[PDB]
């Protein structure tokens, strides 16, 4: 067969160890999910530095640690029908723990705003680097992809569907690894869900077609991400979203001539309209992806342990250096909506 | 070319969610 005895035994043992890891991680998650942390800091603990609601670089006055502080005006969450999403995003962030998920270090609220203070990821969005460099080599793309695969394996084991994968949402840290941010569309659904949400270029066909769907939309989105990282542009685009959606549902995808056969095979199995054939959605689960030829060189445990030398380290001009982030405006920071946000 | 089509789409910048 494909694997001799030694490789087969090694692979089987690795897949069993994943099961054991995920089981413990669900225990840890559910404890924090069921008893979330609240009110772990306050605004005057922080100097505001620069805008990055709003997200601001801030400096903790006593440790000098920098943070990205997401500031959300309560009354403005209400008018935009976002109470549950905001509550849920904070709840998810304070309960998860994974090396490639941004870390909520503090949260608190006051008469006007809700605050989420997470570790500052100084390297900027993958989006900027990808547009600047143009496209990533397949090894470079694969290093990032492996981190998303592991992160989705983690999230999906907690019955969390992420639903907004794109380079805009992937921050690069000082060691060159990814930090996933923005859980505003994530949802803890065991079965199916129906909400039309996400970013047009990344929507799975079953979302476009107004079907009930499941975590398989995240694996479709990984296919779009891998393609975009390796091509420099996404597999489906057009002037307007309605024309993008026609392409997505069409069941056709074209590849640059520099894509390897292995990569095209993987993408044809992720970008699979037929849910009964889509990798990540089959009997073998995530293992169809992890064991694919395109990931043959990936040491999954070394990725998880962050022992792999990253192919790219963003320029690190210092702590609190904001140069990998672009420049924005200048607003100031002023009880409203108290009942709505008790749980925050 | 496909790359040219991408530039012509006008969706090369940061993409908003629905
Ligand atoms: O959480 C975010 O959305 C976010 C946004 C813009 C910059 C960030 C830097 N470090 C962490 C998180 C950030």
């Amino acid at each position: 067969g494909h694997m001799g005895n030694a490789a087969a035994a090694k692979k089987g043992s690795e897949q069993e160890s994943v099961k054991e890891f995920l089981a413990k991680a669900k225990e840890e998650f559910l404890k924090k999910w069921e008893s979330p942390s609240q009110n772990t800091a306050q605004l005057d603990h922080f100097d505001r530095i620069k805008t990055l609601g709003r997200v601001m670089l801030v400096k903790h006055k006593e440790t000098g640690n920098h943070y990205a502080m997401k500031i959300l005006d309560k009354q403005k969450v209400v008018k935009l029908k976002q109470i549950e999403h905001t509550l849920n995003e904070k709840r998810i962030l304070q309960a998860v723990n994974f090396p490639f998920l941004v870390k909520l270090e503090f949260s608190f609220k006051d008469n006007s705003n809700l605050y989420m203070v997470m570790e500052y990821v100084p390297g900027g969005e993958m989006f900027s680097h990808l547009r600047r460099i143009g496209r990533f080599s397949e090894p470079h793309a694969r290093f990032y992809a492996a981190q998303i695969v592991l992160t989705f394996e983690y999230l999906h084991s907690l019955d969390l569907i992420y639903r907004d994968l794109k380079p805009e949402n992937l921050l690069i840290d000082q060691q060159g690894y990814i930090q996933v941010t923005d859980f505003g569309f994530a949802k803890r659904v065991k079965g199916r869900t129906w909400t039309l949400c996400g970013t047009p270029e990344y929507l799975a066909p079953e979302i476009i077609l107004s079907k009930g769907y499941n975590k398989a939309v995240d694996w479709w989105a990984l296919g779009v991400l891998i393609y975009e990282m390796a091509a420099g542009y996404p597999p489906f685009f057009a002037d307007q979203p309605i024309q993008i959606y026609e392409k997505i549902v069409s069941g056709k995808v074209r590849f640059p001539s520099h894509f390897s056969s292995d990569l095209k095979d993987l993408l044809r199995n992720l970008l699979q309209v037929d849910l009964t054939k889509r990798f990540g959605n089959l009997k073998n689960g995530v293992n169809d992806i992890k064991n694919h030829k395109w990931f043959a060189t990936t040491d999954w445990i070394a990725i998880y342990q962050r022992k792999v030398e990253a192919p790219f380290i963003p320029k690190f001009k210092g702590p609190g250096d904001t140069s990998n982030f672009d420049d924005y405006e200048e607003e100031e920071i002023r009880e409203k909506c108290g009942k709505e946000f008790t749980e925050f | 070319t496909t790359y040219a089509d991408f530039i012509a789409s006008g969706r090369t910048g940061r993409r908003n969610a629905i």
